[PDB]
C-alpha cells in the first residue's frame, strides 16, 4: 500500500463525499437569498455550517497522511495547497478571541451608525440622510467636516480594535514554521516545485514590486488635468497649484476617485443624448435582457446554458410581500447545477451589471472536468477576471447600434465625439493610488519591524509622498483609519485588485489579431468572430491544474504582463493627456496642506 | 427520468461502489459488501475511520443539470448457443388472396 494509492484511493472520497457537502450548504446558501423567512435563518447558518462542520475535523484526518512520496503532482496540490491550519494547533481559546473580536469589528462596522452631535433634531445616517446634502451643496458649513465627521464619530470608537489585531498576527504566523501569516493568503501563491513555469522563491519582490514601475507615468497625465476640474463650485479652500481634499469620494470610506466624472459634467440639466434609456420607448422586458446575454455568448461560440436555468433563476423581483435580498451574486452549486442571483428590474442600467457577471458562471462551467478541488480560480483575481473582460465589452457601437438604438436621420459627425470619451477616463486609474498605499501596511511587519511607538506615525506619511490626496484636518493617534475600510473588516487581501485591471488586456488583444481592425479602434465587437471561435475554449478549462503564474500563454505565450496592450484601445484619451501638461502644477510638494 | 428516482428530501436508496480494488470481468455481479481499507488491519471493530467500506450512495435532487440527473439504463444482449432458436423478431403476414 503506497502512499500514491493511499492519497487517489482517500482524494476520491475526499472529493465524493465534499460535492455533496458543498450541494447541502449550497442549497441552505441559495434558498435563504431567495425567501428570507424566520425559520429560513435558523435552516441556512446550520447547514452552511454543517459543510464546516465535516470539514474542521475531516481536513485534519485528510492531512494525517504527510504525503512524503508523492509523485504526481495532481493530488499533491489538491491536499497541500489546502491545509487548514487553525485552532488545532495553538489554542482553542486565544482562537475564540479572534472570533470575539470578529464580532466587534465585521458585525457592528456593517452598516455604520453616524448620529448628528449638533442638534438632535436631525435624526440622519450615512446614507438616508447624507447623501443628498452631498449630492448638491454652495456653502463649506459641512462639506470640508464630512470627512473628519467619521473620524470625529466613529473614528474615536475603533480604538482598541487597532493594536491587538495587527500584535496578534505574529502568534498566528508561528504555526507552521511559515516566515507569515501573509503565506496563507499568500497560499495559493506559493508555487515552487515545478520546473521553470513557476515564480521563484526569491523572485516575489521581481514579482510584486516591479509591476507597478510601469502605470506611473500614466498617472501624471490625469493627474495635472482631473486635479484642475474643479472650478465650478470650490470656492475659496483649494487653489489650482494645490492638490485635492479627501471629501471627493461620494461615500465614507471611498476606495476609488472615480466618482469625479459626475462633478465634471459639462451641461447637467441639458443632456445631449440619452442613449442608454433607448430600450423604454420599444419597451424590452427583463428577459430579452437575458436572451441576449447568451447569444453575446453564442457569438463568440460559447455554448449556451443548460435547460434548468430560465426557471430556478432570478428573473422578476419579488417584492416584500416574498421578503428577499437583491445581492448580486453568481452562483455555481455544483453537480451540473447553473443559476445566478441579480437585481432584475424593468431598467437599463442592470444590462452592463449583467454582462459583467454572466462571464462568471460560463467561467463555472469550464472547469467541470475536475472536481471540487480545482473548481475555482487560479487565484483570487481569476474568478472576475474574465468578468472585467466583458464588462466593458458591452457598451460598444457594434452592439448598440446594429439592434436599432440609433437615428439614422443624424449624419456622422466627428465634432460631436467629445462626451462620449470622457466616462471611461476616470475608470481604468481612479483606484490605483488606493492599490499602492495599502500594499505596504501589513506585508512584512508583523514578524517583529513594528514596536509600539510607531503604530500609525508611520501610516500617516504614505497619503502624500505617492498617491497625493492630502489631509484638511491634523490628526493623532486617536483617528484610526483602516477599520473604516469594508474590505480590512474582513481581513480581505487587495491582490486581487491589483492583478485585476492588468490581466484583461493580454486577451483583450487577442480580439482583432490581424490588422487590430479595419480601420480605427473605436469600434470592438465579438459579433461573428469565428477566429475567435475556439480560442478561448482552451483558454479556460484548466483551472487549476497549471497555476495562475502561466495561465496567460494558452494563446499569446507572455511570461509576465505589461501595459503596452492598454496602449492601442486608449489612443483617443492618450491624446487627450499628452498634450495637456502645459500651465498645471509641476513635481510635487511634501508639505502642502489646505489648512 | 426526471420525475421517477427524484427526491426533494433525498434519494439515498440507489448505492453503488467507488472502491474496488479488484478489476472486472466481464457479466460479473458483485453483490458481497467486503469491507475496503487503506489500513494494514483487518478491520478493528466494525466500520469507522480508515476503514472506507465500498458501498456508496447517490443524492439525486429535482434541480441538477443534464450528467447528474438520472438516467436509466438497460442492455439487451444477444447470444447464440447450440440450442434451437428460442427467440425471435416478429414475422408480419399479409391478406390471404
Ligand atoms: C495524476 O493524477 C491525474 C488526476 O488524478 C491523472 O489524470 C494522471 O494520469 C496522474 N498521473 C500519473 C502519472 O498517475
Ligand atoms: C441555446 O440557444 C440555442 C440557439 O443558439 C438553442 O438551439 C438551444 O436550445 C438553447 N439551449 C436551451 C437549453 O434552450
Ligand atoms: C463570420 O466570420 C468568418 C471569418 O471572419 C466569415 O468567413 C463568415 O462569413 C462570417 N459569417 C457571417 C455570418 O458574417
Ligand atoms: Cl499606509
Ligand atoms: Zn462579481
Amino acid at each position: 500500500s503506497t502512499i500514491e494509492e493511499q492519497a487517489k484511493t482517500f482524494l476520491d472520497k475526499f472529493n465524493h463525499e465534499a460535492e455533496d457537502l458543498f450541494y447541502q450548504s449550497s442549497l441552505a446558501s441559495w434558498n435563504y437569498n431567495t425567501n428570507i423567512t424566520e425559520e429560513n435563518v435558523q435552516n441556512m447558518n446550520n447547514a452552511g455550517d454543517k459543510w464546516s462542520a465535516f470539514l474542521k475535523e475531516q481536513s485534519t484526518l485528510a492531512q494525517m497522511y504527510p504525503l512524503q512520496e508523492i509523485q504526481n503532482l495532481t493530488v499533491k496540490l489538491q491536499l497541500q495547497a489546502l491545509q487548514q491550519n487553525g485552532s488545532s494547533v495553538l489554542s482553542e481559546d486565544k482562537s475564540k478571541r479572534l472570533n470575539t473580536i470578529l464580532n466587534t469589528m465585521s458585525t457592528i462596522y456593517s452598516t455604520g451608525k453616524v448620529c448628528n452631535p449638533d442638534n438632535p433634531q436631525e435624526c440622519l445616517l450615512l446614507e438616508p440622510g447624507l447623501n443628498e446634502i452631498m449630492a448638491n451643496s454652495l456653502d463649506y458649513n459641512e462639506r470640508l467636516w464630512a470627512w473628519e465627521s467619521w473620524r470625529s464619530e466613529v473614528g474615536k470608537q475603533l480604538r482598541p480594535l487597532y493594536e491587538e489585531y495587527v500584535v496578534l498576527k505574529n502568534e498566528m504566523a508561528r504555526a507552521n514554521h511559515y516566515e507569515d501569516y501573509g503565506d496563507y493568503w499568500r497560499g495559493d501563491y506559493e508555487v515552487n516545485g515545478v520546473d521553470g513555469y513557476d515564480y521563484s522563491r526569491g523572485q516575489l519582490i521581481e514579482d510584486v514590486e516591479h509591476t507597478f514601475e510601469e502605470i506611473k507615468p500614466l498617472y501624471e497625465h490625469l493627474h495635472a488635468y482631473v486635479r484642475a476640474k474643479l472650478m465650478n463650485a470650490y470656492p475659496s479652500y483649494i487653489s489650482p497649484i494645490g492638490c485635492l481634499p479627501a471629501h471627493l469620494l461620494g461615500d465614507m470610506w471611498g476606495r476609488f476617485w472615480t466618482n469625479l466624472y459626475s462633478l465634471t459634467v459639462p451641461f447637467g440639466q441639458k443632456p445631449n443624448i440619452d442613449v442608454t434609456d433607448a430600450m423604454v420607448d420599444q419597451a424590452w422586458d427583463a428577459q430579452r435582457i437575458f436572451k441576449e446575454a447568451e447569444k453575446f455568448f453564442v457569438s463568440v461560440g460559447l455554448p449556451n446554458m443548460t435547460q434548468g436555468f430560465w426557471e430556478n433563476s432570478m428573473l422578476t423581483d419579488p417584492g416584500n410581500v416574498q421578503k428577499a435580498v437583491c445581492h448580486p451574486t453568481a452562483w455555481d452549486l455544483g453537480k451540473g447545477d447553473f443559476r445566478i442571483l441579480m437585481c432584475t428590474k424593468v431598467t437599463m442600467d442592470d444590462f452592463l451589471t449583467a454582462h459583467h457577471e454572466m462571464g462568471h458562471i460560463q467561467y463555472d462551467m469550464a472547469y467541470a472536468a475536475q472536481p471540487f478541488l480545482l473548481r475555482n480560480g487560479a487565484n483570487e483575481g481569476f474568478h472576475e477576471a474574465v468578468g472585467e473582460i466583458m464588462s466593458l465589452s458591452a457598451a460598444t457601437p457594434k452592439h448598440l447600434k446594429s439592434i436599432g438604438l440609433l437615428s439614422p436621420d443624424f449624419q456622422e459627425d466627428n465634432e460631436t465625439e467629445i462626451n462620449f470619451l470622457l466616462k471611461q477616463a476616470l475608470t481604468i486609474v481612479g483606484t490605483l493610488p488606493f492599490t499602492y498605499m495599502l500594499e505596504k501596511w501589513r506585508w512584512m511587519v508583523f514578524k517583529g519591524e513594528i514596536p509600539k511607538d510607531q503604530w500609525m506615525k508611520k501610516w500617516w506619511e504614505m497619503k502624500r509622498e505617492i498617491v497625493g490626496v492630502v489631509e484638511p484636518v491634523p490628526h493623532d493617534e486617536t483617528y484610526c483609519d483602516p477599520a473604516s475600510l469594508f474590505h480590512v473588516s474582513n481581513d480581505y487581501s487587495f491582490i486581487r485588485y491589483y492583478t485585476r485591471t492588468l490581466y484583461q488586456f493580454q486577451f483583450q488583444e487577442a480580439l482583432c489579431q490581424a490588422a487590430k481592425h479595419e480601420g480605427p479602434l473605436h469600434k470592438c465587437d465579438i459579433s461573428n468572430s469565428t477566429e475567435a471561435g475556439q480560442k478561448l475554449f482552451n483558454m479556460l478549462r484548466l483551472g487549476k491544474s497549471e497555476p495562475w503564474t502561466l495561465a496567460l500563454e494558452n494563446v499569446v505565450g507572455a511570461k509576465n504582463m505589461n501595459v503596452r496592450p492598454l496602449l492601442n484601445y486608449f489612443e483617443p484619451l492618450f491624446t487627450w493627456l499628452k498634450d495637456q501638461n502645459k500651465n498645471s502644477f509641476v513635481g510635487w510638494s511634501t508639505d502642502w496642506s489646505p489648512y | 427520468s426526471n420525475k421517477l428516482d427524484s427526491k426533494v428530501s433525498g434519494n439515498y436508496n440507489y448505492l453503488y461502489r467507488l472502491f474496488r480494488k479488484s478489476n472486472l470481468k466481464p457479466f460479473e455481479r458483485d453483490i458481497s459488501t467486503e469491507i475496503y481499507q487503506a489500513g494494514n488491519k483487518p478491520c478493528n471493530g466494525v466500520a469507522g475511520f480508515n476503514c472506507y467500506f465500498p458501498l456508496r450512495s447517490y443524492s439525486f435532487r429535482p434541480t441538477y443539470g443534464v450528467g447528474h440527473q438520472p438516467y436509466r439504463v438497460v442492455v439487451l444482449s444477444f447470444e447464440l448457443l447450440h440450442a434451437p432458436a428460442t427467440v425471435c423478431g416478429p414475422k408480419k403476414s399479409t391478406n390471404l388472396v
